[PDB]
């Protein structure tokens, strides 16, 4: 058998049997990423302290002015 | 019977029983005996399907088949006793319930199961279970009913064994478990009548071992009303003395004259009156259990005892009462 | 009439069927499948099922995996401390019946030997949906309770 | 002071029954109790053929299924001399490696749920329910895929499985990154894991750790680089090896080993030869349904292979693969008959859970669940 | 009286917070939470309740009824009485105490009793030591909350909570003292247990860590207490630091500016932050936790009292 | 208790592969 | 100059060469107590002499490793000290010599094993550097 | 193989193989001494006791065969030292050399019954607590002797009665002509 | 050594505007706010959940669920009693008794698969020569009682006729393998 | 004080509410369904001390415009003594 299970009309020979099974497409798949691409594009060490310090510098002045208005 | 096995839990014993009172304190030991010696048990339950769940185990894959049935409706009792050769009857109440009265739960049922088993010709052994001292003219209406039940199960169906177990002790019982959880009223135990009652309790395992022993016996134990008394004829006070040995508590009894008790149990006796509400099952103070408590007739006379079953009961100290440790 | 009893049973059953927190005796892989049935795809927190880590407060107990003869006393001791309206689900072949190890000396032939079981999730590695359908069958078993009608006899 | 520390969260570590002899909060000794999951596996396999023996292996380690079938298959090919094709090897690795991912996705985030991080568990379990769409598609059962048979592998991949495994591998670097961004940077994680269960290499060797707990300590020892048992000698991948040994190194490894396993999956996908699925030796591999029905000599073998078995020749070998837990090896003495003879299963978690005694000495009682975390203790193998 | 109008809606708030936590913490995990019981799980809290109520006890044990059957009552009564002074809008506080804040501090100092007693009546050495550890944690992040409130008090004139929320008309104390809000939140997380800081609340060690006689009522009351204590300690991060009932003051045409709705929005933000921060962070182990309340949130709280006192004394902003 | 405390300091994260990156 | 052995626990030894010379001289001196016509003494003598020689010739630990291709000098010290333990152990319960009966059945099964099966491949030769 | 030249000839007493993993079937007396060799030796450095596989040959005279596997992480090789000890022969324990041998030898004694000499804490690890009998022997029936466990009137307790189950169906697949 | 290791691992980060970077990360949680941000991104993203009873998880034609004894299109149970599945069964779930029926062609008087004592490995589907026993994709057959879970002799496994419309489909699509 | 009466009745009405929440489960569901850890004394004494010093913070907090720059420095001296105590406790190692 095995030439009556995989017919492929013609083929003249036991080789050239159909042989259609699963696999990667011709040319493989896309290059798959595996590294750790963690983007560190956030606020830096400064700009976070200076936003906090800047908020403290101006916002506490605003607390003071609000205390003046309340008084 | 047609036994093909070695021990149980997969053997056969030709006993396809229908333990009518299986979903009950006596029932769980009797069903375990009948289905650990390898025999089918057609446990019929009355209401919530959670009642016989604790019996789907202790029997191997259909050795225990819980079935639904209405107590007052026949053609369902006949369906429960369709494929059966043994029919034990544990259906009994110590308290009147608004729907089922003392006779409609102790006598008018046992007579009904007796008749519908007689009709279903093939019930080889029909055991009828009633309390000891359940003879007519007993004060407690529960015992008069349970006496009429014996008289009607023997008449309507002769050669029907009748066990007479006295108050049965064991886990989840109605005799010791109410006293504890009332010792949880700060050691206050209200032994009624002053403990002059003389009653012979018995480890429920041994009552079950007797109920099965009258099945495994020969043609004898048919129509012979046993009295499953037990050892060590006690008194209520003395039995309470043994509880306090298991549950670590200091004996702090009180005596209650019978008028005081019957007045304390005068409520919960309007069961037929308070229709739109069921009462919470009087545990310790039961006017009928008190009427039984009065006369110490709960002692085994010269009638058949455990000795006529090649059986000797366990004591009431040690393991056969070690269910009280869960109260320490 | 009886209609009020029918509706109070419908209400009690809706409660006990909506919030049914099981003590998941997750022994073995059927606990990994049970974890998939608790995971993101088949939510069990959707159906109210909250996997309790303690037997003390739990409506159910989804015993899964091979109940070993040594984990039989522990399973029984855990089942004895669940509040009375409890149910047990057997999940996987090893937990419901003898299973791949029916003839193993150390394996009990199904938890039906230790705890009384109410719904046997079938399939040795039940699909996570299959355990979920077993729980949706336990919900039916609740919806058929009518405990109030039986308390009124 | 003895404390019966049991399963903190059931359904995660099932039958964990330690008996900790503590000192206040500092643990002085941890005595694990085994046998609560001791099914008769090392006895039941002596009673069944070499084919019936295979399903026990997916049930040995329940979070990394096919790795043990692959360790058994390689122990009934070590005896049979049963040369399997190239496609069988590539599929067998593409699923042993998908299983490494299925295990680290569980043994990281179940560990991370014992530590306290609740969300990585559910993200990783969505990932695992994507990989069980491959297990369940290639064999049938989502968990116990009795698929890696002795000769080759049970049956070929469906005609759409490599495309789906690719569409998964493309999106799996991001899932590892999320599992990493949520746990690696956290100061509540490092604090819960750094210098926890540190195992000097001499200890990891002594106690036969041989897993991700032998590459924490820094012993470069992977049985895919040491004893390449498949296309592994062709596939390129770097074995991450720790430098301190603390439970924070073993986590970082298991989260890199989950990327190198992604490399191996992508390679096995990109180079999977269209060859036969099972060994051509039809006296070790049951012939296909089509052939046994049409060919009388194939029908005889399908009958004597699904009833009698192989009858692998008399020998005794210890075939050990790198299962995710560790060096899972199945010492398979084989009497000449068709049934094995003392198919002893060396399972890591029997050697790792030994390490709990010395790993969790002087660690606080709340660390004893972190140790059990990083050991990947699955009690099926113990 | 009108105490019903602050306890019943708070009971509903806690019952629906169990669902809000399950549902938000589930949405975080890419999964819908309780979703079958009600239209959107909205009846799921009632289902949990009506289940816990209909669960038969494991043992009646009504004998020991004065020891630990009123200790959950005490914890819950404290968690509910600390709601009097909390103002929801201008003139909506039930009882404007001119020392309101110190009264909240005292209510916490009595919640310590609640925990200790309800843990001692549980005759379980492991559970009692767990309750003692939880009390020591709740009381060690109380010196830090104390000093944080001393900061927000220096900024304000008086302890009157209606004044502390009226002293923010110009700017919420969340903007200048943001580092303090982060410390009050990370303390309110740790004062209550529900947090990255809940090793005594590690899933298993919590249930076996408060009592032995559950009967369901104890389990619900502790969780109802924890969730009210959480609604409260989130209704403090929104009085002190966020503007108690103040808008951003842009005065929109679309927005008619209801007060209690703004207080509600902000306490919802902080409850959602409780949930989010329970989902995304590992537990602290109670041995790094107590070493974070003393070595991290006490120095960084003391510094803040000296910083917000200095910067307000030099420039006369007081 | 003199038990060795878990010092949460260590060396910085540097992914350490094996020497077989390029040519075994 | 060596920063650290990648292995945990095997602490880097600065005086690697000196303690190696010490250990190999101790080993050569202690091995004399076993009979000469025993494979164990020929082996110990030969490899201890080779490593002691290469340790005396070269100076840096790196050159010791490079020529004596046996991993790292810390692991080499572990090996030498373990060898000293073994020689001091072998002196006791002396197993040297062969009793008259000496039945030792060498068994050889030559079945080829399939290539795709765990086979412990040799690994890199000391041209790793 | 280098290991056989240096090893004292008496230690590899009975047998020696040369494929499917090499083994030194030694004698029980020279075992821990043989395990002392192959470890703490410069050219043979195993250090790693992978496994201790009890194997029961009922037809032998020395029934069991305690198969010590051994990996050599240094030289990348694996040696399987074996022994032979019947039911009542205490065999030397190698927990002192490889501390992983503790649990493996507890399992070998539990399954088989090959007690181990000077093994601290030699206690049944796998089988049940009150387990009598040694399972992984050959003469131990699969279903066990008394190993059914069911609940009963002895509440909260699972008894251990004699066993009864659907009979394990042993199939005689083995064909003639081998 | 740990003392010197600490001294050096803290003298690695010892240059101003690096001590400041690390201080800021500890002072204002940076790694932790990256945890909260990711968690939020997942709080708002669509949910990978499945309201089960109405839609169910994806399966495959090779899926092994409830065992079903197939039939030949023209009635006649496909199960000739060879007992190959009773032999191949790892858990020995299938108990087969055979009797020459009156027609003369062998058939199984008793074909009882014990589902509880069954591992669902699909060995029976492979071993059966005529595809008589196959696993239907049912997998939803949780039974209230254990006795029902023991699938009777050729009567409940004969309910595969209902599942034949799906079993025939799965076989027509899997037979290529 | 006048505003203390609402919380005075609050305690009692919340007592009633909790008693009802207690009695609700009790009514339904009828018949048918370490020697010493001294660190807990150190943590306790230390909370006592730090809550005493917060008690001293409170009046200084609410009255800091009155005490212009002298009450502030006196409180900072009190706080430097607090800090010396707290540093002696940190170094000695009571915070563990
Ligand atoms: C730390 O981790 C944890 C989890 O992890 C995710 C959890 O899940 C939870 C959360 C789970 C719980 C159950 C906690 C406790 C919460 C509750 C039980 C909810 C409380 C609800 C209420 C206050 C309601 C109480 C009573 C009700 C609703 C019924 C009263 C009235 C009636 C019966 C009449 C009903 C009739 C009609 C028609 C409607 C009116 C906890 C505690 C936990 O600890
Ligand atoms: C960028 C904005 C950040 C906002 C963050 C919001 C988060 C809120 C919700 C809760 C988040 C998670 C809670 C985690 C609890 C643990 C936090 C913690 O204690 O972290 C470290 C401490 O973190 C904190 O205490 C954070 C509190 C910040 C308060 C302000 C810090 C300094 C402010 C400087 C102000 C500058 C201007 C002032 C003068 C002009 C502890 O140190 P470690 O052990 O992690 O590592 C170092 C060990 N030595
Ligand atoms: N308990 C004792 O101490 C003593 C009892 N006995 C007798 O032993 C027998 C069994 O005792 P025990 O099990 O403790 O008794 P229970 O009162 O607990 O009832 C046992 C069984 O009787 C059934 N039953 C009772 N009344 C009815 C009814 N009206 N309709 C239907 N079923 C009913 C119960 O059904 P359900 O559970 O659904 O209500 C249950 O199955 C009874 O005859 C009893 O009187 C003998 C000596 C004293
Ligand atoms: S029944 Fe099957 S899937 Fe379930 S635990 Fe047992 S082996 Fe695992
Ligand atoms: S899948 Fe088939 S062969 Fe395997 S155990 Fe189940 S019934 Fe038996
Ligand atoms: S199901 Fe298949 S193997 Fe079983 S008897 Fe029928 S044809 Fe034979």
């Amino acid at each position: 058998t095995e030439a009556m299970i995989r017919n492929k009309p013609g083929m003249a020979s036991v080789k050239d049997m159909p042989l259609l099974q699963d696999g990667p497409p011709p040319g493989g798949f896309a290059p798959v990423r595996y590294a750790r691409r963690i983007s560190n594009t956030g606020p830096s060490a400064m700009a976070m302290f200076l936003a906090v310090s800047g908020a403290f510098a101006w916002g506490m002045y605003q607390v003071g002015q609000g205390n003046k208005i309340r008084r | 019977l047609a036994r093909k096995g070695t021990g149980g839990r997969s053997s056969v014993s030709g006993i396809v029983a229908t333990v009518f009172g299986a979903t009950g304190f006596l029932g769980r030991y009797l069903v375990q005996q009948l289905a650990k010696m390898g025999s089918q048990v057609l446990v019929p339950f009355r209401g919530s399907e959670d009642s016989p769940r604790h019996l789907k185990l202790m029997g191997d894959l259909g050795q225990v088949v819980p079935m639904k049935f209405d107590p007052r409706d026949e053609d369902s009792i006949k369906a429960v006793m369709a494929k059966a050769n043994v029919v034990i009857n544990l259906i009994g109440r110590e308290y009147e319930t608004r729907n089922f009265s003392f006779e409609d739960a102790n006598h008018h049922i046992a007579e009904k199961l007796a008749l519908v088993a007689k009709e279903h010709g093939g019930i080889m052994r029909y055991i009828q279970v009633s309390c000891l001292g359940a003879s007519v003219s007993s004060p407690s209406r529960m015992l008069r009913a349970k006496a009429a039940a014996e008289e009607a199960v023997l008449n309507a169906l002769p050669e029907a064994t009748i066990m007479r177990p006295a108050t049965m002790i064991g886990t989840e019982d109605r005799i010791l478990n109410p006293w504890s959880m009332f010792v949880k009223k700060y050691g206050f135990l209200p032994l009624i009548g002053g403990g002059t009652t003389k009653f012979q309790p018995v480890y429920v395992v041994d009552v079950a071992a007797a109920i099965v022993a009258a099945l495994k016996d020969d043609g004898s134990s048919m129509g012979k009303t046993y009295e499953l008394g037990g050892p060590d004829v006690f008194t209520t006070h003395e039995l309470a003395e043994i509880m306090y040995d298991m549950i670590r508590e200091w004996p702090r009894y009180v005596k209650l004259p019978f008028p005081i008790a019957k007045a304390m149990a005068a409520p919960r006796d309007f069961m037929v009156n308070k229709v739109p509400f069921p009462l919470p099952s009087p545990q310790i103070f039961n006017l009928d259990q008190i009427n039984a408590l009065t006369t110490d007739t709960l002692v085994s006379d010269n009638a058949l005892k455990f000795q006529d079953l090649d059986l000797v009961p366990h004591k009431l100290k040690g393991y056969p009462v070690e269910f009280l440790i869960q109260y320490r | 009439a009886e209609f009020v009893i029918s509706k109070v049973d419908d209400l009690m059953n809706w409660a006990r069927t909506g919030s049914i927190w099981p003590m998941t005796f997750g022994l073995a892989c059927c606990a990994v499948e049970m974890m998939h049935t608790g995971a993101a795809r088949y939510d069990l927190d959707r159906f109210g099922i909250i996997f309790r880590p303690s037997p003390r407060q739990s409506d159910c107990m989804i015993v899964a995996g091979t109940l070993t003869n040594k984990m039989a006393p522990a399973l029984r001791k855990v089942y004895d401390q669940m509040p009375e309206p409890r149910w047990v689900i057997s999940m996987g072949s090893c937990a419901n019946g003898g299973g791949y190890y029916h003839y193993s000396y150390s394996v009990v032939r199904g938890c039906d030997r230790i705890v009384p079981v109410d719904i046997y999730v079938p399939g040795c590695p039940p699909t996570a949906e299959a355990l979920l359908y077993g729980l949706l069958q336990l919900q039916k078993k609740i919806n058929r309770r009518k405990d109030f009608l039986h308390w009124w006899n | 002071f003895t404390l019966n520390f049991g399963p903190q969260h059931p359904a995660a570590h099932g039958v964990l029954r330690l008996v900790l002899e503590m000192n206040g909060e500092v643990v002085e000794r941890a005595e694990p109790h085994i046998g609560l999951l001791h099914r008769g596996t090392e006895k039941l396999i002596e009673y069944k053929t070499y084919l019936q023996a295979l399903p026990y292996f997916d049930r040995s380690d329940y979070v990394s299924m096919m790795a043990q079938e692959h360790a058994y298959s390689l122990a009934v090919e070590k005896l049979l001399n049963c040369e399997v094709p190239l496609r069988a090897q590539y599929i067998r690795v593409l699923f042993c490696e998908i299983t490494r991912i299925l295990n680290h996705l569980l043994a990281l985030t179940t560990h991370a749920m014992d530590v306290g991080a609740l969300t990585p568990f559910l993200w990783a379990f969505e990932e695992r329910e994507k990989l069980l769409e491959f297990y369940e598609r290639v064999s049938g059962a989502r968990m116990h895929a009795s698929f890696i048979r002795p000769g080759g592998v049970a049956q070929d991949l469906p005609l759409g499985l490599c495309r789906d495994i690719d569409s998964f591998t493309q999106q799996f670097a991001s899932r590892i990154d999320e599992l990493e961004e949520m746990l690696t940077g956290n100061r509540i994680w490092k604090q819960r894991l750094v210098d926890i269960g540190t195992v000097t290499a001499q200890q990891a060797k002594d106690w036969g750790f041989s897993g991700v707990m032998l590459r924490g300590p820094g012993v470069c020892w992977d049985l895919r680089r040491a004893a390449p048992y498949d296309v592994y000698d062709q596939l390129d991948f770097d074995v991450p090896v720790g430098t301190r040994g603390d439970c924070y190194d073993r986590y970082c490894i298991r989260i890199e080993e989950m990327r190198q396993s992604l490399r191996i999956i992508v390679q096995c996908l990109n180079q999977m030869p269209s060859g036969m699925i099972k060994a051509d030796d039809r006296k070790l591999c049951p012939p296909s349904r089509c052939r046994m029905k049409l060919s009388m000599e194939s029908s005889i073998h399908h009958f004597e292979l699904y009833t009698e078995g192989f009858s692998v020749p008399a020998s005794s070998t210890y075939t050990a693969v790198e299962a995710p837990k560790g060096e899972f090896g199945v010492f398979l003495v084989s009497n000449g008959s068709n049934r094995p003879y003392r198919c002893k299963i060396r399972a890591p978690g029997f050697a790792h859970l030994q390490g709990l005694d010395f790993m969790s000495k002087h660690h606080m009682l709340a660390d004893v669940v972190t140790i059990i975390g990083t050991q990947d203790i699955v009690f099926g193998e113990v | 009286a009108e105490i019903l109008g602050i306890i019943l809606p708070l009971l509903l708030g806690v019952a629906f917070l169990v669902l809000a936590e399950r549902k938000v913490m589930a949405f975080v995990q890419r999964r819908k939470g309780p979703d079958v019981v009600g239209s959107f799980g909205l009846l799921q809290p009632l289902a949990d309740g009506l289940k816990l109520i209909l669960k038969e006890p494991i043992s009646p044990s009504s004998a020991n009824f004065f020891l630990f059957r009123m200790a959950p009552v005490a914890t819950f009564m404290l968690s509910l009485v600390a709601w009097a002074v909390v103002p929801f809008d201008y003139g909506m506080v039930l009882s404007d105490l001119n020392i309101g804040l110190l009264y909240l501090f005292a209510i916490s100092s009595l919640g310590v009793y609640g925990i200790i007693i309800a843990g001692w009546s549980s005759n379980s050495k492991y559970a009692f030591l767990g309750a003692l550890r939880s009390a020591a944690q709740m009381v060690s992040y109380e010196v830090s909350i104390g000093l944080i409130l001393i900061t927000v008090l220096i900024c304000v004139g008086s302890c009157n909570l209606s004044e502390i929320v009226m002293a923010q008309k110009q700017i919420w104390f969340g903007i200048p003292l943001f580092p303090v809000l982060v410390m009050f939140f990370i303390s309110c997380l740790a004062e209550t247990n529900r947090a990255p800081f809940d090793l005594p609340e590690a899933e298993a060690e919590l249930v076996a860590g408060y009592n032995v006689e559950y009967s369901s009522m104890g389990f619900a009351l502790f969780f109802l207490g924890e969730y009210a204590n959480m609604i409260l300690m989130s209704g403090l991060c929104t009085l002190f630091f966020l503007g108690g009932w103040l808008p951003i003051l842009d005065l929109p045409i679309f927005k008619k500016i209801p007060g209690s709705i703004w207080f509600s929005i902000k306490v919802l933000f902080f409850l959602f932050l409780y949930i989010w921060v329970r989902a995304a962070f590992p537990r602290y182990r109670y041995d790094q936790l107590m070493g974070l309340g003393w070595k991290v949130f006490l120095p960084l709280s003391l510094a803040w009292v000296v910083s917000v006192s200095g910067l307000l004394v030099t420039f006369q902003w007081l | 208790a003199a038990a060795a405390a878990a010092a949460a300091a260590a060396a910085a994260a540097a992914a350490a592969a094996a020497a077989a990156a390029a040519a075994a | 100059v060596k920063q650290t052995t990648g292995i945990v626990g095997l602490d880097v030894v600065p005086n690697a060469r000196a303690v190696l010379i010490d250990l190999y001289s101790k080993t050569l001196k202690e091995i004399q107590a076993v009979p000469e016509d025993e494979g164990y003494r020929k082996a110990v003598e030969s490899f201890t002499r080779q490593r002691l020689n290469v340790c005396k010739e070269e100076e840096d630990w790196e050159m010791i490793e490079k020529r004596l291709g046996c991993g790292q000098v810390e692991e080499l010290i572990e090996e030498a000290r373990d060898e000293l333990t073994l020689i001091g152990k072998m002196i006791e319960w002396d197993p040297w010599g062969v009793p008259d009966d000496y039945e030792c059945e060498v068994i050889e099964n030559d079945a080829p094993i399939p290539k795709h099966v765990p086979q412990h491949r040799p690994g890199p030769l000391p041209e790793q550097f | 193989k280098y290991s056989w030249e240096t090893l004292p000839k008496k230690w590899v007493k009975k047998m020696e193989r040369s494929e499917h993993g090499n083994r030194f079937d030694t004698n029980t007396d020279y075992l821990f001494q043989l395990l002392c060799f192959l470890k703490l030796h410069t050219y043979t450095r195993v250090q790693v006791l992978i496994d201790i596989c009890g194997v029961d040959y009922p037809s032998r005279k020395r029934r069991f065969e305690v198969v010590y596997n051994l990996l050599s992480t240094r030289y990348n090789s694996r040696i399987r030292v074996q022994t032979s000890a019947d039911e009542v022969t205490r065999i030397s324990s190698v927990v002192s050399l490889f501390p992983s041998a503790g649990w493996w030898e507890r399992e070998v004694w539990d399954m088989f019954g090959v007690s181990f000499i000077n093994h601290p804490d030699l206690r049944r690890i796998l089988t049940d607590y009150g387990f009598e009998g040694h399972p992984l022997r050959k003469d131990f029936p699969l279903s066990g002797y008394v190993q059914v466990r069911y609940d009963d009137p002895e509440k909260r307790v699972v008894s251990e009665p004699i066993e009864m189950t659907q009979e394990f169906r042993y199939f005689d697949f083995a064909s003639p002509w081998e | 050594d740990d003392e010197e290791a600490e001294q050096l691992a803290k003298e690695i980060s010892k240059d101003w505007s690096t001590v400041f970077e690390r201080s800021m990360n500890t002072l204002f949680l940076t790694e932790m706010v990256r945890g909260l941000s990711l968690t939020l991104k997942y709080f708002f993203d669509p949910k990978v959940t499945i309201n089960y009873p109405f839609e169910k998880g994806p399966l495959s034609p090779r899926f092994r669920g409830e065992h079903a004894l197939r039939r030949y299109p023209t009635g006649e149970e496909r199960c000739i009693a060879c007992k190959l599945c009773e032999a191949v069964c790892p858990a020995q779930a299938i108990t087969i008794e055979a009797e020459e029926r009156e027609d003369g062609s062998r058939r199984t008087t008793r074909y009882d698969i014990d589902m509880t004592k069954c591992i669902y490995c699909g060995f029976c589907q492979e071993a059966c020569p005529v595809d008589a026993i196959v696993e239907g994709p049912n997998f939803e057959f949780a039974t209230e009682t254990h006795e029902e879970l023991l699938y009777d002799k050729e009567k409940l496994l004969e309910n595969g006729d209902r599942w034949e419309t799906e079993i025939a489909e799965n076989l027509r699509s899997e037979s290529l393998y | 004080m006048l505003e203390f009466a609402p919380i005075f009745i609050y305690l009692v009405i919340s007592l009633l509410v909790s008693l009802i929440l207690l009695g609700v489960p009790f009514l339904f569901a009828s018949n048918s369904s370490s020697r010493f850890d001294i660190r807990f004394y150190l943590v306790s004494i230390l909370f006592l001390i730090f809550d005493l010093e917060v008690t001293f913070f409170f009046p200084w907090a609410v009255s800091l415009n009155k005490i212009d720059l002298f009450g502030f420095w006196s409180m900072m001296a009190f706080l430097f003594i607090l800090t010396i105590g707290f540093l002696y406790e940190w170094k000695r190692g009571a915070l563990d």
